């Protein structure tokens, strides 16, 4: 079994994290430039903690991943496909949330 | 026939990429503009939330816990967390 | 081991990053800022990265290993079918590291034809394919229960670490939780709504 570093003046919770903070897909300069799309639909005077787009990002991917992971395990061919938005869709009248 | 879309924001690679951290490994033309208006949904639907929790407050600032307490209204996604 | 001397420099390093991280996590952007490339938010991120790359050099430094204590380092073990080639090879596929490890019903189906194939088996098609299908379902299961607690008990930060869920404003006011039912409702079409909208374009082309 590995050997584990653990800072004495940072906790590991936080650790895990920041590193997961870096391994968010979307790029995160459109991705706060979208919830200022939204945003000002809603109201112009509106202000965002940093942290509010942080848990908004990690949310989201996270959604997102799990309409394909639905997708995929509904998906059953002895050769693969193309995944299409029926596939999508039909998954996640299977699996997914209604 | 074939013509390609004009965009700025999430560009095809990220949307392939979080496709196959799904494990799909190959999506269609009409995936990445739907992803992109899913994302756009899911985001206006959780801010809606948030900020009915921010006014109820009297704030201007939508904080994280207002994100918070909107995410865990959203269904699975968030679902268990902080018990 | 490590200079005991450096290894404290950069501890003491680790957690100014940490500090400043928290300061711009709590600056409020307002909607100029979250048109900027130079906001809080992406200062924040490029300095939880280079956190995260000191912390990696420590490790070096402590001869240690990289890992965190995230739940998608915990092993998912398969022993389902009756053949421990298989299974073993199945265990093997699921537990790659990283965050992308979801395999499709073709990754499985070719581990179970490759251990087969490698071992002389000699399972036919038609049960190769039924091991296949029975191990891709117990198996994303697990994966997506482990991507979930991963998510769940790795969220937010100190300004939500306080978080119950027993403290919803709305448990109080009937006003404010019958606004976000009314929200709920709405949030439901819109998400049927584009997904639909997307099925249905597909068939016009």
């Amino acid at each position: 079994k590995p050997h584990r570093y653990r800072p004495g003046t940072v906790a590991l919770r936080e650790i895990r994290r920041y590193q997961k903070s870096t391994e968010l897909l979307i790029r995160k300069l459109p991705f706060q430039r979208l919830v200022r799309e939204i945003a000002q639909d809603f109201k112009t005077d509106l202000r965002f903690q940093s942290a509010a787009i942080a848990a908004l990002q990690e949310a989201a991917e996270a959604f997102l991943v799990a309409l394909f992971e639905d997708t995929n395990l509904c998906t059953i061919h002895a050769k693969r496909v193309t995944i299409f938005p029926k596939d999508i869709q039909l998954a996640r009248r299977i699996r997914g949330e209604r | 026939k074939v013509l390609r879309d004009n965009i700025q924001g999430i560009t095809k690679p990220a949307i392939r990429r979080l496709a196959r951290r799904g494990g799909v490994k190959r999506i269609s033309g009409l995936i990445y503009e739907e992803t992109r208006g899913v994302l756009k949904v899911f985001l206006e639907n959780v801010i809606r939330d948030a900020v009915t929790y921010t006014e109820h407050a009297k704030r201007k600032t939508v904080t994280a816990m207002d994100v918070v307490y909107a995410l865990k209204r959203q269904g699975r996604t968030l679902y268990g967390f902080g018990g | 081991r490590g200079s005991r001397r450096q290894i404290q420099r950069l501890e003491q390093l680790l957690a100014l990053y940490v500090a400043e991280i928290r300061r711009l996590q709590e600056k409020e952007l307002d909607l100029s800022e979250l048109d900027d490339p130079d906001s809080a938010y992406l200062q924040a991120a490029r300095l939880k990265r280079k956190l995260i790359r000191l912390f990696g050099r420590l490790c070096e430094l402590k001869d240690c290993s990289s890992l965190t204590g995230r739940v998608i380092e915990q092993r998912i073990p398969y022993r389902g079918t009756r053949y421990p080639e298989v299974n073993r090879r199945i265990e093997r596929l699921i537990n790659k590291p990283g965050p992308d490890t979801f395999p499709d019903y073709g990754d499985v189906l070719r581990a179970v034809e490759k251990a087969a194939a490698r071992h002389s088996l000699g399972l036919p098609r038609q049960q190769l394919q039924l091991m296949a299908q029975d191990a891709f379902r117990d198996v994303g299961i697990r994966l997506q229960e482990r991507r979930h607690l991963d998510l769940i008990y790795n969220f937010g930060c100190h300004l939500t670490d306080d978080y119950r869920p027993g403290v919803d404003p709305a448990l109080s006011d009937p006003v404010l939780a019958r606004r976000l039912r009314e929200n709920r409702s709405l949030a439901m079409s819109r998400l049927d709504e584009v997904i639909s909208k997307y099925a249905m374009l597909q068939d016009k082309s």
